[PDB]
């Protein structure tokens, strides 16, 4: 029944997908899982297993002579189902003490069928449209988001140095008050004597000028303490918006790349597939 | 903008002038006065204000104010005009001026050129980064002694450096154009200042020096030759054909029209510059790592916040991973699954490592992730890396705070491997609390001598062993074979403990380095400590080898040592400017600022202004990027320190592009619903005033510095019809021999979109035709210049007498009736054979690449008949996604339109013997390109880090491997590209039956 099965109707038998359609498949995925695709046709053997170990993929070759399958000489397996089968109820630290792992969870070709339970061809093309249709909305509602989320992000960066470059201002309006305190106090209380208002009047008006500038500067800065607080609230609700669509943006793809991988079997005409997508 | 909120403030302006007596005059100024006009202007009105008595005359005193970059800046330089000034407010306070003067004035000069202040170095507590400061200063006085050396041809080859090829060797169809190898060459001298020239017509041999066709020239130590329209010597004895201008003229069938200049007349003009070194120039117990005897822990202990929407999201958690670049040493490692409102955790989590097996270059990877019939999709909100051991060899201890990353536009992975290490300088940002061991107060990793000592006490207990046994015949060409495999074709687990069993037997094909050192367990050091040795005295690659192991796959210090010392030995400085983008992005794979590349890559820019140009403006391109703002600008720093009077230079092209960006940002914000005629009207205005004549005019162009741009025709100059409002920018050539090569020098300006794709699709396309020219196949591409100068700002090179498609078209036979006309009697075999050899060459490359569609507005046509292309928007089939395809397309496909063109006006054009030469020539550049796939792969993997969106990561390099069907065999490869051209053609393209 289970040695017996054929290596096409095989769950973890994928063909001639190429190595990176294993990794996509692979990826974030736990220990023991595994799939089987054809060879390189470049290279020698005829099937390669990919396996998970230690969250990295694993590549066996698996050869072939005289109606016999293995890793390395001498070839003991009858068949690849065999093979496999084998070290999905016993560790591959027979092979090799290394990766000491079973072939736990096999990634089947029958997946998506779990998932697109509808039969009909012209059925799952039309559900094909609608989720493309679905998934690009919200691509185009995530670019605009990420569009504001750049700018947004620039202008805080101007905005937060402008705070320090109104602080070195400051600083240095309040060094011209020091600069005012220290030279006039000696001349002020020499001219408060011998009865010059006159100068005085002039002086004053002069020190009044530059505490009123000052308090100008404060308020432009404290302004833009106000714009800064504001921009950063929007920093933090764009970026809010943005993780709320990034889990519906992988399922709406995962599931969308499923219905398109579902109607890949059943030899689907490329036509078909860009009119609805 | 210079006024903070303004752009440029109309002439009638007040000024608050600050004086040391303690009064604030306010002041009427106008926009074009300097400083002494304004200072003459304040003292005569400051005796009116009381404590006059006390002022000082104007000369001993100086102006001080905020800039844009809050620095309190010093104006010595007093005829700078108030808009050049760059100010925060109108402010100005003066004060008598204190420190050294010719610091201060390059210190100003260094940080316009960085994009940044100095003292923002100095304010940095990090001893990696003043480190750094103080010990890169040795290879900038190492680099000038060298140029100093031979002064004054020395001085004149850093300057003017010999722009050549790498062999001097000759392609033999280049050779054939040739008159029985000799090339017919013009030499000009100037007769006076009369200002009138007169020609010495030569004929030569090809592999001539420069002294000898001087020597020539006197018939018909002195003299020096230099390039007619360019700012190019030939200085160095090369062989003249080795010369790119000499060269190129063979292949173009042009006259090399040569200036006789005299070599005390250059030499005097040099600089003669100076580089001055700046003013920033209980006990310990030390632990050995090996003798830690414990498993790897690290407690996270909270994160203080994470822009989370508590309804939308599940739940959220601390992902975390110990890496070795890409590669996972261990099991990724979770926290506990907590509420979004309260994200705290302290807990120690246990890594399956054991202390002493974590190799040199091991990782901290960690993220903070959301979670969202039992079905639930992970995503990245934050992202942060943190390198286990310092700069100094110590391993990481106690608590410390990382503040995360944002996450990628595209990325969808949970950790982040490839990216940046450390803490972002934005505290602002998602905080995690995290501590390490604490065993000792010093744990350091262990010296060569004691790993070459457990690397032979390792070997001992398995089981001259690399003559011990005899190395078999069957085994000899498995070694071939694995070699053969490009880069990112995964070794299997039989290959894997093949290479690593005959480890010592790989020394004798040394280009199988990459495959033996992703055999090794990067998690054990036993086997760490054998491959330092083996790597210690391995036998030195070629340089395009070499660059794969600078890659993120390959982060080991000794392993990126020696790729950095077969660049040293064998890279020309040709090669190194072809592959300089790739180079300068392999920095932020680096794990710390001090390293052998970085060290490499300055004393070449130092030693090189060609290469120190470029090397420049790649880094000042990324200085918006704060991924790499401190790395990138304490690098600038240390060339612009170093790098003499082209510095000077430099910043007259950083105030000429700055303007650019202003007037462009003002049409873009400002004058968005203006009419197009309007703003050019408002351009023209701002163009034509004095402060943006004097920037604009006289400098050396970004895309090429030999090439001087003077004079604006302002006339002539233009905005394009796109949103982004690019400026079609048209300068004079002010070099005294310009007719003979170019008399204008047009630029297009650009603001809105990023330029670092088609930077690189250029880059490529002109390695493409490199290797096409040396294996023997004449297809002229046209790699038109085109830099990136900062964040989506970038310069495009104008092609002149090019045309689009739809200009000829605008009935199928049009475009072969203009080319017939343009090239009309006898020249019109050389114009259809150029047009099929740039048409094989660009449906090649493109296909390759996987550009954007070709329509007739990308694709474009020169009157001598020479097809290129405009316009590489994405690549790699980028709308891959968006979308679901696994088809590689056809971007250009040859229409009825292009066959005719082909064919000569025939009817049945694809069945003719023109089309069918046409189709070998595409078969003979597909598997030239194909041979030399792992460049190609090299160079992509070098970008990963880059920050583009088409090329995040391996997945998106992986298109290359399928349309050059490296899996597949040479021939079932070629019969892919036949399959992949019939299906875009309908059945046009022949198939080989
Ligand atoms: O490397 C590139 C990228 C992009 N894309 C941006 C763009 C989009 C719309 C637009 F109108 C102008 C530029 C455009 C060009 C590009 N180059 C041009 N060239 C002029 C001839 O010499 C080569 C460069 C022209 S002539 C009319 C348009 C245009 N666009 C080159």
């Amino acid at each position: 029944m289970n040695n017996n099965m054929s290596l096409q109707d095989a769950e973890w038998y994928w063909g001639d997908i190429s190595r990176e359609e294993v990794n996509e498949k692979l990826r974030d995925t736990a220990d023991g899982t595994f799939l089987v695709r054809d060879a390189s046709t470049k290279m020698h053997g005829d099937y390669t297993l990919t396996l998970r170990k230690g969250g990295n993929n694993k590549l066996i070759k698996i050869f072939h002579r005289d109606g016999k399958y293995g890793f390395s000489d001498p070839l003991t397996f009858s068949s690849v189902v065999e093979l496999i089968n084998h070290y999905r109820n016993e560790s591959l630290a027979q092979y090799n003490p290394k990766l000491d792992v079973k072939l736990l969870y096999p990634v089947s070709k029958y997946q998506q069928d779990q998932v697109v339970k509808e039969d009909n061809i012209e059925a799952v093309g039309k559900k094909l449209h609608e989720y493309n249709t679905q998934f690009q909305e919200k691509s185009r509602e995530y670019d605009r988001l990420y569009e504001e989320y750049t700018r947004t992000s620039q202008e805080i960066q101007m905005k937060r140095t402008a705070i320090e470059a109104f602080n070195e201002t400051i600083k240095i309006f309040e060094e011209q008050c020091q600069t005012q305190e220290r030279y006039s106090k000696e001349y002020i209380e020499k001219f408060k004597r011998e009865g010059n208002e006159k100068e005085i009047q002039r002086i004053m008006h002069n020190y009044d000028k530059l505490k009123s500038r000052i308090s100008e500067i404060i308020d432009s800065r404290r302004r833009l303490e106000e714009d800064l607080k504001k921009q950063a609230a929007e920093y933090r609700e764009i970026d809010k918006r943005m993780n709320s669509i990034k889990p519906d943006l992988i399922q709406l793809r995962k599931t969308r790349d499923q219905y398109l991988m579902w109607l890949t079997q059943k030899g689907v005409r490329q036509k078909k597939l860009n009119e609805w997508l | 903008g210079e006024l903070w909120g303004i752009h440029l403030m109309p002439p009638r302006i007040l000024v608050e002038c600050l004086l040391p007596n303690g009064m604030i005059v306010t002041l009427e100024c106008l926009r074009e006065a300097t400083l002494i006009t304004i200072k003459h202007e304040l003292f005569k009105e400051a005796r009116k204000y009381p404590l006059h008595q006390l002022l000082q005359d104007e000369s001993s005193y100086i102006f001080v104010s905020v800039t844009q970059e809050a620095e309190r800046e010093e104006f010595f330089d007093e005829t700078r005009r108030l808009c050049d000034l760059r100010l925060f407010q109108p402010f100005l306070k003066v004060i008598e001026p204190v420190g050294n003067r010719e610091e201060k004035i390059l210190n100003r000069e260094i940080g316009f050129a960085i994009g940044m202040p100095v003292c923002e170095f100095d304010m940095v507590k990090d001893p990696e980064v003043q480190d750094f400061r103080r010990n890169i200063l040795n290879v900038c006085k190492e680099a000038v002694d060298l140029r100093d050396l031979n002064s004054p041809h020395s001085r004149a080859m850093y300057v003017y450096p010999p722009n050549v090829e790498s062999s001097p060797e000759l392609p033999k169809h280049i050779y054939n154009k040739l008159d029985k190898g000799q090339i017919i060459v013009v030499i000009w001298v100037i007769v006076s200042p009369n200002n009138d020239k007169q020609k010495y017509t030569l004929k030569i041999n090809h592999d001539c020096v420069p002294e000898q066709v001087i020597a020539e020239a006197i018939r018909k130590g002195k003299y020096i030759l230099k390039v007619c329209g360019c700012d190019e010597y030939f200085l160095e004895k090369y062989p003249l054909s080795q010369y790119k201008y000499i060269r190129s003229c063979i292949m173009l069938g042009r006259m090399p029209n040569l200036m006789l200049m005299a070599k005390e007349s250059l030499y005097s003009q040099l600089p003669m510059d100076c580089f001055t070194m700046p003013s920033y120039s209980g006990e310990t117990s030390t632990k050995s790592l090996w003798v830690i005897n414990s498993a790897l822990r690290i407690k996270i202990l909270c994160a203080t916040y994470v822009n989370v929407n508590i309804r939308d999201i599940d739940k959220i958690y601390v992902r975390t991973g110990i890496y070795h670049g890409g590669e996972p040493l261990c099991d990724n490692v979770n926290t506990q699954r907590v509420p979004c409102s309260n994200p705290r955790w302290n807990e120690w989590l246990n890594y399956d490592i054991y202390i002493p097996d974590l190799p040199r270059a091991a990782r901290l990877c960690l993220s903070i992730c959301s979670v969202k019939g039992a079905k639930e999709e992970h995503c990245p909100l934050a992202w942060g890396n943190i390198n286990l051991f310092d700069y100094t060899d110590t391993l990481v201890s106690g608590k410390m705070a990382l503040n995360l990353w944002p996450v990628p536009h595209g990325l969808e992975d949970l950790l982040n491997p490839i990216g940046v290490t450390g803490s972002n300088p934005n505290k602002e940002t998602p905080c995690l609390e995290l501590e390490f061991d604490w065993f000792s107060s010093v744990v350091k990793f262990p010296d060569m001598s004691v790993i070459e000592e457990h690397a032979n006490w390792s070997v001992s207990r398995e089981a001259r062993l690399a003559r011990d046994n005899e190395l078999r015949e069957n085994d000899k060409e498995q070694l071939k074979a694995i070699s053969t495999r490009d880069p990112l074709s995964e070794i299997t687990e039989q290959e894997k403990d093949f290479l690593w069993s005959h480890r010592h037997y790989c020394v004798t094909i040394p280009e199988i380095l990459p495959k033996l050192l992703l055999s090794v367990k990067w998690n054990s050091r036993d086997e760490v400590a054998q491959m330092y040795c083996l790597v210690k005295d391995w036998p030195p690659i070629k340089p395009e080898q070499a660059m794969e192991l600078l890659d993120c796959n390959y982060p080991d210090p000794m392993v990126r040592g020696f790729a950095v010392r077969c660049l040293e030995k064998y890279l020309t400085d040709d090669k190194l400017s072809q592959y300089l983008i790739q180079l300068v992005q392999v920095l932020k794979y680096e794990q710390y600022l001090d390293n052998l590349l970085v060290r490499f890559l300055l004393k070449k820019a130092l030693t090189n202004q060609r290469i120190g140009h470029f090397f420049f403006w790649h880094l000042k391109s990324e200085m918006h990027n704060k991924t790499v703002s401190q790395r990138f600008g304490l690098l600038l720093e240390s060339y612009c320190r170093a790098c003499g009077m082209y510095l000077k230079h430099l910043n007259r092209q950083v105030e000429a592009m700055e303007k650019l960006i202003n007037l462009t940002d003002i049409l873009k914000q400002e004058k968005k619903d203006e009419t197009q005629k309007v703003q050019m009207k408002f351009l023209v205005e701002q163009m034509r005033r004095p402060d943006f004549m004097d920037a604009l005019q006289g400098f050396l162009s970004p895309l090429n510095p030999a090439h001087q741009l003077g004079n604006l025709r302002l006339e002539e100059c233009r905005i394009m019809s796109s949103a982004k409002r690019p400026l079609w920018l048209n300068w004079e050539n002010p070099d005294i021999m310009s007719e003979l090569l170019f008399q204008n020098n047009e630029i297009i300006f650009k603001n809105g979109d990023d330029l670092r794709q088609d930077m690189l699709t250029l880059q490529i396309i002109r390695i493409m035709e490199n290797i096409w020219q040396n294996q023997g196949l004449d297809l002229r591409m046209l790699p038109y210049g085109c830099l990136s100068i900062g964040d989506c700002v970038g310069l495009i090179e104008v092609v002149r007498n090019s045309h689009t498609i739809m200009q000829i078209q605008c009935n199928s036979h049009t475009l072969h009736q203009w080319l017939k006309d343009k090239n009309k009697g006898e020249i019109y075999d050389a114009a259809i054979d150029l047009f099929t050899r740039s048409c094989a060459g660009y449906c090649v490359a493109t296909f390759i690449l996987g550009i954007g569609d070709r329509h007739n507005s990308n694709i474009m046509v020169k009157d001598d008949g020479q097809l290129f292309h405009i316009d590489f928007g994405h690549f790699l089939d980028h709308k891959k996604k968006k979308f679901g395809y696994k088809r590689e397309r056809v971007p250009f496909v040859l229409t009825q339109d292009f066959l005719i063109v082909i064919s000569k006006g025939a009817q049945e054009c694809t069945k003719t013997r023109e089309f069918e030469r046409f189709q070998e020539m595409c078969y003979k550049a597909y598997l030239a390109i194909r041979q030399h796939a792992n460049l190609f792969i090299n160079l992509f993997s070098m970008m990963l880090g880059s920050g583009m969106p088409e090329l995040q990561s391996f997945d998106d390099i992986a298109y290359i491997r399928k349309t050059l069907a490296l899996d597949k065999t040479e021939q079932e490869a070629l019969e892919y590209f036949m399959k992949q051209m019939n299906d875009a053609h309908h059945g046009g393209w022949t198939t080989k039956m």
